[PDB]
């Protein structure tokens, strides 16, 4: 509309803004009522997917992964690379910006203070191992799963992690629903 | 299969028309399986005559008197004894299924042949308490007792 | 035809 | 099965079986018979139609049941669906030892407690104080400890504070979005008839105090308490499993 | 002011004057069912229209008519009273007349014999009662209004999805009242389809054809011609200038010598000009460009007589050619265009295959009815029952007229089938919508949509019945013999009484009564539902039936409605809303006349309201109905904005009229968001009355309306002197003016004591008058349940704080104090009904014996000797309120059981214990018992004290009726002997009796002396024959259901208290639960000592911003002050003088109002029992968009001495010290809503299984399990929970021999289970064998 509610809670709304105000009202509550099914169908469908996937090994011995690095989109960084790397086991020895420096050991687990001492230096892209890369048959490996957990340890033989990452992907769904030039923003 | 026992049993030289014949006899078939397999829970030929009089004769008293015909009026006006006027009214009864919405009407229907489990743990104490005061008597009499 | 389904059409064709 | 009153209620399978053999024995009469070959033929589809009813109904026409409008269930039905075999009854039982109530505040309670009413724990444990009670030999017969416990002594409270010491109890509220929906507590029996939640699983949960209910399950065997007590305890999950972060803040 | 009204005043803010008053609330209901009962003379709305809709029924040329006449109701045989006891519908008999006339054959017509049947007994029909409720089975119930689309012809868009390339494809929709759909649209192809009602689709051409049409009658009908004329050469063409614009010339447009347009040019609007100023009318083409038209009429040659050319057919340089050579110099062509005149039609009957009306007619049928050969005869007939019958297609009266206006007709009145015409025009329509032209409708829009209510329902299943009837009817005359036959033998009431009675006992809108408070009444009795037959589905509406469009305004209330799955699929109605005449929603608005705003009323409904500009309620006038200021806001088409003075038509004509009755008695409602606004006003209703109502200190104005309205008080009928006040009744001596010629007599109103309503709460009424006070017409006599001299009172009032406590107030839940518990301000009365049935089983009947197996004297104690508790006596759970024993035998008992009973030689018994018994946690009063006996059965000695106390009662109460109505015609006879000879002498001395035994000498007062004698004798007679049929009524028998032969039903009535666990709520969407009761001594007490009641959390203002509670909590406060002033000052007893000044300064108190008070009351008696009203605090009132203002609580404040803040100091109970921060203090209306946690714990350990799959019975009635879904076995293997959740699916709920041994296990004190296999899989393996499937289970 192109007339705005000119009056806030504390004094008095006329009529018609309290009308106009109401089909707000009713569209968010509808809204709500169904978006929650609808994240209910997701997140059943999205267990039975990935029901039958368990820790079945220690380490399948895998030399390979993923390279993570920031999300660094336009003039900002959307995600530093402490939490996205840590957590994770190298699936490679990491040099520091001086060569033959062997910062960090090969695989790995990094907790706070090695995310610390990456962040010290200018390490900026290490190479991590993904359970979609796991060389295990029949199930996945602890050390190419990692350590997150309501623990801090590494994954334990025999967890279900399926279930847990449809349970954990699922349940914050009910919340969800020119230029010719360009010019630095920083020396 | 009432026509075709018709077209076996017609006879030309009354000089009368099939049709008539025929109608009778489809007629009669029709009603006859209707009695026979008509209900979950079958009840023979002459009690579906009874109800259907009783129906009947329901209806005519309704209409005449107004209101409705209570079972002693029709006891009177039948000439039945007014007890197998209740016996056919109790028995002419229908089922019901059961996935009737409510849920469902099955999903309230208990098992009625199962024993409770703190019944089956007191006649496991009694047994127990049997065999030691069997035990307490001599073995002799203990073994009469068992025997009888 | 028109290809029915049900058996009553079919019985009075 | 009878009701009250002498009426019945059965089943549809009933009214397909039947239909299918009243048509067969009518064909097999029809076929001693040598009637022409129309009515054999009408027949033939008929019990045709009458099987296919039978095994999975709606494919053709759908039958509708007698007295009603409704379409029959045929044994097809009964498996498949949201309210099948395999969704309703294989993987969503109902339990025994099992209750509800409403949920209240509680804020003197201690991270791994709960407060649950006398009545409810009295009829949650009732065989566990019956053996308590024989053990005794306060009772003499089973019997006599039913009685007791139905009288509502002195020695019933004291057997029960006595069982209900060190026996976790779990707790879940009704959408489980996560495995946080489930944890156990330790009761601490106190009168009323609303269970008492400490102030800080209250996110974990998502439980506001207007009017919300709680279910609260018994662990039998040994090895489920063991269980209760070292994977599911109030005090162990403090993580979030999505994302290491802590879920008892202060709200 | 009124004597109810001038009892206690309340204060009332607003400064907008009243023009119009709210209407009667229930009016609704009873215009409907007064139209459909509604004995008119026209044929109309009622039963007169079905009636005359069936009848007459004509045979097959049989020469016999049955003919109606006239109807009747006949009169019920329960009041409502004995319906609801026994438990049959309320209603009356329908007696119609009957005429039979017979036509011999054969012979000029005449009446050969024509046997008048009288009163032919067709079903019954059920009655409304007074307030809008029915009685069917003994319970009331309500029959909710349906919003529904209204029947007419709507054109749609079907935009977007289609093909996702855009190409908006537009179609027409014609809805009947009854028949079947009719339909059009378009295809990307541009290929006009028709489809009846959902079958497969067809090319439009074919319906056309199928009415009689040829190609050139279609062509003629869809397009324009283009004249041809061959002038000696080169094809001169005739031209319309206006027809060239929008196109580009390709040839050299010349005439008169001159050219006009050169080739090369597109013509232009000045080109277009010329050659209209010019008046060019021939010019000449080349052929090349003719090479495309399409020719309009068929061709043939006169002198080959062949077809050289047919209609419709694209022309080519040859056939051109040939046209010209055969002699043809005029060929007609269609004007066609890309823009405005697309040729749609044309191509339509390029892809038609069928080429007459009788392969039309074949196509239409094999469409219909696939599978079978078409005939001539049947197609033919098929078609023309399809639309063209007024046997199974009629649009509607309402239907006629939206299909008139949708196609612009002067005329709303018409036949009930289609035409010709009709179906031309929608096509017609449709076309231009598609070019350009015209515009689509919304679904959405109150003008489409339309109401219908009982009396609509109600005609159209005794429509339905009739139908049955007279084809049954029309069959046996044609059939049967027509000689002897009488009128009632033919007619069965079966199928009529059917139809109506599915009806109103099994349908979606037959509701069981929501009967909590009387707003709970009022509220069910005004409800729009978009459900039911004929309607929508809750889980297949969408995102757009559910939204607040914007002719709502006024119509319905835009915030009232249910917060679950169907949301905005119900719409209460709003407060001022009327229904059309046809079933359309009106609201009223004052008329505007050239500046001065009058106050005559107009109803508008949306289609009219959507032409004028409405001003708005509030806008300021000046004592001559002159708009203040220029700029006056206004509305006028969906949109609102600034209009000049001299604009406005309309303006509304109150600030309610916007909301409903629910949502308008919410104070400060301006000043809530919407979300909490909702809720409150769904809550409001569910809150339970309680021991005793006080009222709202703050209010806002129409709780006297509800409370009158709604049925629940007793009002007085006609004004008088109140002559007998009793807890159960009162008498009224009406005044002189209001007494009839004869019959002087008196007003008796019996009250209702304590009874069980729908949903177990209490029903008492209480008077609420004294002896010898004065009453007029339309007073309150008589609260009903939480009503306060006539006033609503839902909830209590209570002092709050807003201020944390400890984290007892954490969350919602909230903090009450242990004064509210002493003081029974939220304790509730409920009512049980519990039935023992007395059956016949195989073996025996069983029996109500008072001797018992097993069962001590303690048990015992409470049942008299025919076995049935005593009435006053206090049971609690698990006691015998009545006995009983089934027989059973052969038990059959096991090897140590024999043993034991040998041992002690112990009888076994042959009966069984089947007794009823209190349930467990329930304790009560027994106030009542009944018993039922069948007819033939002896009475117990119970059932015979029963009913002697039941006659004594009625021949009591028909005693003192008599005495009572006698006492008041001796005044009259003795004022109607007056005349005839005074003697006040005689009248001193002479009986009673005496007066008319007396008579004179000769004059026609002896005559009329004689009348009297002989019509007290025929009273006496009719009085004697009243009581004859009370006690038959009385004593007679009862119909029961087979094989039952008694029924005794006891009633418990339960006090609930309030606990922690209860809920409880405000005006304003403020929910929680109790958490605690602290001790008086621990609250927070201010400066004076008085603690403070409730305690509430500040956190939950913020987030959810209702600000309405805090300036209710404020001007609570300021009343509550005024009110203690009052009591103080009344204490001491200072004066009448200083009370009258001091109330006169508290109600003046305003900024321009409207209340206008004394001083004209009494002396001292009116003011001083104002006074004593008031004491307890001076009610306020607040409207809902013209309440008060800060400026005017600050000064009430100021004027009770208090602190114009609005805070205090207050101080620790527990230890001593004051809090920093002053708290917000005041007096807030709460509601105790009827989710009592007595109701919600449950709990079990083991009880009964189900019959197919063994697992336990869920719910509540029975104990049941907690249901373990799906996601909380997910939620046990996310944990590493195997035993947990194997027992919770094995032992606790499906494997018998594991659980019997697990619970013997844990009796033992071992803890330990065997599992096995669950029960539910061997069905599955069994189930899905049963197929010709073979699953197995393998071993290796
Ligand atoms: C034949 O009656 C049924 C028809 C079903 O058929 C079916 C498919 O077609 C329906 C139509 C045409 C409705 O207009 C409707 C409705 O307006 C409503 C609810 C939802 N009701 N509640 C469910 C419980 N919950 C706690 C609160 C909400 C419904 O489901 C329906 C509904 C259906 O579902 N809502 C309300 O009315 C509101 C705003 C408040 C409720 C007040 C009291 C509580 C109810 O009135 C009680 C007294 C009963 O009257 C109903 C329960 C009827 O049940 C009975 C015994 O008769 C029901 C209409
Ligand atoms: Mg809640
Ligand atoms: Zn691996």
């Amino acid at each position: 509309i192109e007339t705005p509610i000119t009056a806030n809670f504390r004094e008095g709304l006329n009529v018609l803004q309290y009308f106009i105000s109401t089909h707000g009202a009713r569209k968010g509550l509808a809204d709500t009522a169904l978006k929650t099914a609808n994240s209910g169908y997701l997140t059943r469908r999205l267990v039975d997917v990935a029901q039958d996937l368990v820790v079945t090994e220690d380490d399948c011995g895998t030399h390979e992964g993923i390279m993570m690095t920031p999300v660094i989109e336009g003039g900002d960084v959307k995600e530093p690379l402490r939490d996205r790397v840590l957590g994770r086991v190298t699936a490679e020895d990491v040099l520091k910006p001086g060569t033959a420096d062997i910062l960090v050991p090969r695989n790995t687990l990094l907790h706070e203070q090695w995310c610390d001492l990456l962040e010290e230096n200018s390490v900026d892209a290490v190479k991590v191992r993904s359970v979609v890369s796991c060389d295990t048959d029949f199930g996945v490996c602890a050390h190419c799963y990692g350590r997150d957990l309501a623990r801090g340890h590494i994954i334990n033989k025999g967890e279900a992690i399926g279930v847990i990452a449809a349970q954990s992907i699922g349940e914050p769904g009910t919340q969800l629903t020119a230029e010719s030039s360009i010019q630095v923003k920083n020396k | 299969i009432g026509l075709m026992k018709a077209v076996d049993k017609f006879e030309y030289r009354r000089g009368y028309k099939f049709s008539t014949y025929a109608t009778w006899w489809i007629r009669q078939a029709i009603t006859r399986s209707i009695a026979d397999q008509a209900r979950t829970i079958r009840i023979p030929v002459h009690m579906i005559e009874t109800i259907n009089k009783l129906n009947r004769i329901s209806r005519q008293m309704l209409q005449e008197m107004g209101r409705e015909p209570t079972p002693e009026e029709l006891a009177e006006r039948m000439l039945m004894p007014e007890d197998k006027i209740r016996k056919v009214l109790k028995i002419a009864k229908e089922p019901i299924s059961m996935e009737t919405p409510i849920s469902h009407l099955g999903d309230f229907i208990e098992d009625t042949t199962l024993e409770l489990p703190l019944d089956s743990a007191t006649t496991e104490s009694l047994r127990a308490a049997t065999h030691d005061v069997l035990a307490g008597l001599t073995a002799r009499e203990a073994k009469v007792l068992r025997m009888r | 035809i028109g290809r029915t389904t049900d058996p009553v059409r079919m019985y009075m064709r | 099965v009878p009701l009250d009153g002498g009426r019945f209620a059965t089943s549809d399978l009933n009214d397909l079986y039947r239909r299918v053999i009243n048509r067969n024995n009518r064909l097999k009469r029809l076929l001693d018979l040598a009637a022409p070959d129309i009515i054999v033929r009408n027949e033939k589809r008929m019990l045709q139609e009458a099987v296919d009813a039978l095994l999975d109904n709606g494919r053709r026409g759908r039958a509708i049941t007698g007295s009603n409008k409704r379409p029959l269930k045929s044994l097809a039905d009964m498996i498949k669906g949201k309210q099948g075999r395999f969704r309703q009854n294989l993987l969503g039982k109902r339990v025994d030892y099992s209750g509800r109530s409403v949920i209240t505040v509680g804020p003197y309670l201690r991270l791994h407690q709960c407060g649950l009413p006398k009545k409810m724990a009295l009829e949650l444990f009732k065989p566990f104080i019956y053996g308590k009670l024989e053990l005794r030999g306060l009772a003499t017969t089973i019997k006599a400890a039913k009685k007791m416990v139905e009288r509502e002594e002195a020695v019933v409270w004291d057997i029960l504070d006595e069982v209900i010491r060190e026996h976790p109890v779990l707790l879940n509220r009704a959408p489980t979005l996560h495995r946080l929906g489930i944890q156990a507590f330790e009761p601490v029996l106190i009168e009323g008839k609303a269970i008492q939640l400490h102030p800080l699983v209250c996110a974990a949960y998502n439980a506001d105090f207007d009017g919300d209910q709680m279910a609260v399950h018994v662990p039998l065997t040994l090895e489920a308490q063991l269980e209760a007590r070292a994977l599911m305890m109030s005090t162990n999950n403090i993580l979030s499993p999505a994302n290491g972060e802590p879920i008892i803040v202060p709200s | 002011y009124s004597y109810t009204e001038k009892k206690r005043i309340r204060k009332d803010f607003g400064k907008r004057p009243q023009v119009l008053d709210v209407p009667y609330l229930l009016s609704i209901q009873l215009d409907s069912f007064q139209k459909f009962i509604e004995q008119d003379p026209e044929g109309q709305y009622g039963l007169e229209a079905a009636f005359r809709s069936v009848f007459p029924i004509q045979s097959y040329s049989g020469n016999s008519e049955l003919q109606y006449v006239s109807y009747r109701l006949g009169e019920p045989v329960f009041d409502v009273q004995e319906c609801q006891i026994r438990g049959v519908t309320y209603s009356a008999p329908l007696r119609v007349k009957l005429r039979l006339v017979i036509y011999e054959r054969e012979a000029p017509e005449g009446t050969v014999k024509d046997i008048k049947e009288q009163e032919v007994y067709m079903g019954e029909i059920p009655l409304m009662t007074d307030n809008g409720t029915f009685v069917i089975n003994g319970t009331e119930r309500v029959i909710v209004s349906q919003l529904h689309r209204s029947p007419g012809v709507f054109f749609d868009s079907d935009k977007g999805k289609t093909h996702s390339s855009g190409k908006v494809l537009y179609n027409a929709r014609i809805i009947p009242y009854r028949g079947s759909w009719l339909d059009f649209e378009f295809d990307p192809k541009d290929n006009l389809f028709v489809r009846i009602d959902r079958r497969r689709k067809l090319p439009a051409t074919i319906i056309l054809r199928a009415l009689n049409y040829t190609t050139e009658q279609i062509l003629d009908l869809f397009f324009e011609k283009v004249i041809f004329e061959i002038r000696d050469n080169k094809l001169q063409m005739e031209l319309v200038p206006e027809r060239l614009r929008g196109e580009t010339a390709s040839f050299d447009i010349e005439a008169n010598g001159k050219v006009y347009v050169e080739k090369g040019r597109r013509i232009t609007a000045r080109h277009i000009r010329q050659l209209e100023k010019d008046d060019v009318k021939l010019i000449e083409v080349p052929v090349e460009y003719i090479a495309g038209k399409v020719v309009a009429k068929d061709y043939i040659d006169e002198s080959t007589g062949e077809l050289i050319c047919a209609a419709n057919m694209e022309l080519s340089l040859d056939l051109l050619a040939k046209l010209s050579q055969s002699g043809h110099k005029r060929i007609e062509t269609l004007f066609t265009n890309d823009l405005d005149h697309g040729p749609y039609i044309s191509e339509t009957l390029r892809v038609d295959p069928t080429n007459d009306r009788l392969s039309a007619l074949v196509e239409i049928y094999r469409m219909m009815r696939p599978g079978e050969p078409p005939t001539r005869e049947a197609a033919e007939s098929l078609f023309e029952n399809l639309f063209f019958s007024e046997d199974r297609y009629d649009l509607s009266a309402v239907g006629r007229m939206k299909f008139n206006r949708s196609l612009l007709r002067e005329e709303i009145e018409g036949s009930g089938i289609l035409s010709k015409d009709d179906i031309i025009d929608v096509m017609k329509k449709l076309i231009d919508i598609r070019n350009g032209k015209g515009e689509v409708d919304d679904i959405d829009h109150l003008g489409n949509r339309r109401i219908r209510s009982v009396g609509e329902m109600a005609e159209n299943q005794f429509r339905v019945g009739l139908v049955r009837v007279e084809r049954a009817v029309k069959e046996r005359l044609s059939l049967g013999d027509l000689d002897t036959l009488m009128p009632q033998d033919m007619i069965n009431a079966k199928p009529i009484s059917a139809a109506v009675k599915e009806f109103f006992g099994s349908s979606q809108l037959s509701q069981f009564m929501d009967q909590n408070n009387p707003l709970s009444e009022i509220t069910h009795k005004r409800r729009i539902s978009a459900l039911g037959p004929g309607g929508l589905t809750r889980e297949r509406a969408g995102f757009e039936v559910r939204d607040v469009h914007p002719t709502h305004y006024g119509r319905v209330c835009p915030i009232e409605t249910p917060e679950g799955p169907n949301i905005g699929l119900i719409n209460s109605l709003s407060v001022y809303a009327q229904t059309n005449e046809y079933g359309f929603l009106e609201t009223p608005y004052r008329k505007v006349t050239d500046g001065v705003v009058t106050d005559e009323i107009h109803y508008l409904s949306a289609i009219e309201e959507g032409n004028y500009v409405i001003a708005q309620a509030n806008s300021n006038l000046d004592e001559e109905g002159h708009f203040v200021e220029d700029l006056v806001t206004c509305r006028s088409k969906g949109e609102s904005s600034l209009f000049s003075r001299d604009q406005v038509d309309y303006m509304d004509v109150s600030t309610q009229q916007v909301v409903s009755v629910g949502a308008s008695l919410i104070p400060f409602l301006e000043h809530d968001d919407a979300n909490r606004a909702l809720m409150g006003a769904n809550m409001q209703r569910q809150a339970v009355p309680t021991l005793r109502a006080d009222k709202p200190l703050v209010g806002t104005g129409m709780e006297r309306a509800v409370a009158v309205d709604s049925g629940v008080t007793a009002v007085a009928k006609r004004g008088g002197v109140v002559q007998y006040v009793d807890a159960s009744r009162i008498v009224i001596k009406v005044n002189e003016d209001e007494m009839y010629p004869g019959e002087a007599g008196i007003d008796i109103y019996n009250l209702t004591k304590y009874t069980r309503s729908n949903q177990n709460t209490c029903i008492n009424q209480m008077p609420c008058v004294s002896l010898g006070e004065p009453v007029e017409r339309g007073d309150v006599l008589a609260d009903g349940p939480s009503t306060d001299l006539g006033e609503l009172a839902l909830g209590q009032n209570m002092r709050v704080a807003f201020m944390p406590w400890n984290g007892y107030n954490f969350e919602d839940s909230i903090l009450v104090s242990e004064r509210v518990v002493q003081e029974d301000r939220f304790t509730t009365i409920h009512i049980q009904e519990l039935a023992c049935v007395s059956r016949d089983t195989k073996l025996g009947p069983e029996e109500i014996t008072a001797d018992i197996p097993n069962v001590g004297e303690a048990a015992l104690s409470k049942l008299d000797e025919s076995g049935i508790v005593y009435i006053g006596a206090e049971v609690t759970g698990g006691d015998i309120l009545v006995g009983k024993v089934t027989p059973k035998g052969e038990t059959q008992l096991t090897p140590e059981e024999k043993l034991l009973r040998a041992i002690f030689g112990e009888k076994a018994s042959d009966v069984k214990d089947s007794s009823l018994r209190v349930p467990n946690g329930v304790s009560g009063t027994v106030i009542d018992v009944q018993v039922f006996t069948r007819d033939g059965v002896e009475k117990d000695k119970r059932a015979l004290e029963i009913e002697e106390m039941q006659l004594k009662q009625a021949k009591k109460d028909l005693s003192e009726e008599l005495q009572i109505l006698e006492a008041g015609l001796f005044s009259r006879i003795r004022a109607v002997l007056v005349a005839g000879g005074v003697e006040a002498e005689k009248l001193d001395k002479l009986p009673r009796d005496r007066w008319l035994e007396l008579g004179l000498t000769d004059e026609e007062k002896q005559n009329q002396l004689e009348q009297l004698a002989e019509q007290y004798d025929e009273l006496k007679h009719e009085f004697e024959k009243k009581l004859e049929a009370k006690r038959r009524k009385i004593t007679q028998g009862d119909d029961l259901a087979p094989g039952v032969l008694k029924i005794v039903k006891v009633y418990l009535a339960v006090k609930r208290r309030i606990q922690p666990g209860d809920k409880m709520a405000g005006r304003h969407g403020n929910k929680g639960v109790i958490s605690k009761i602290n001790p008086i001594e621990d609250m927070p007490y201010d400066e004076n000592g008085t603690p403070v009641d409730i305690v509430l959390n500040p956190l939950g203002v913020p987030s959810r911003m209702n600000i309405g509670q805090i300036l209710e909590t404020h001007l609570g406060m300021a009343a509550k002050g005024i009110g203690d002033k009052i009591n103080a000052m009344l204490k001491q007893q200072q004066e009448v003088a200083k009370l009258r000044e001091f109330i006169q300064r508290a109600y003046d108190l305003g900024a321009d109002v409207r209340q206008k008070v004394d001083l004209s009351t009494f002396s001292d008696e009116e003011v001083m029992r104002l006074a004593e009203n008031l004491r307890k605090g001076m009610p306020i009132a607040t409207p809902v968009f013209d309440g008060a203002k800060e400026a005017e609580i600050k000064e009430l404040l100021k004027l009770g001495d208090l602190p114009t803040s609005g805070q205090i100091r207050l101080y620790d109970g527990r230890t001593g010290e004051q809090f920093e921060r002053p708290v917000t203090v005041g007096y807030m209306y709460m509601l105790k809503l009827n989710h009592l946690v007595d109701d919600k714990m449950h709990a079990r350990s083991t009880g009964s299984y189900s019959l197919v799959t063994q697992q336990p019975l869920g719910g509540k009635a029975q104990f049941g399990g907690q249901r373990f879904g799906e996601m909380e076995v997910w939620a046990l293997e996310a944990y590493g929970a195997a035993y947990t959740l194997q027992e919770m699916l094995t032992v606790k709920s499906d494997d018998v021999n594991g659980r019997t041994k697990m619970y013997k296990n844990i009796v033992d004190g071992n803890h330990q289970m065997e599992p096995g296999m669950p029960e539910s899989f061997n069905v599955l393996l069994k189930e899905i064998r049963s197929l010709g499937i073979n699953i197995e289970l393998e071993d290796e």
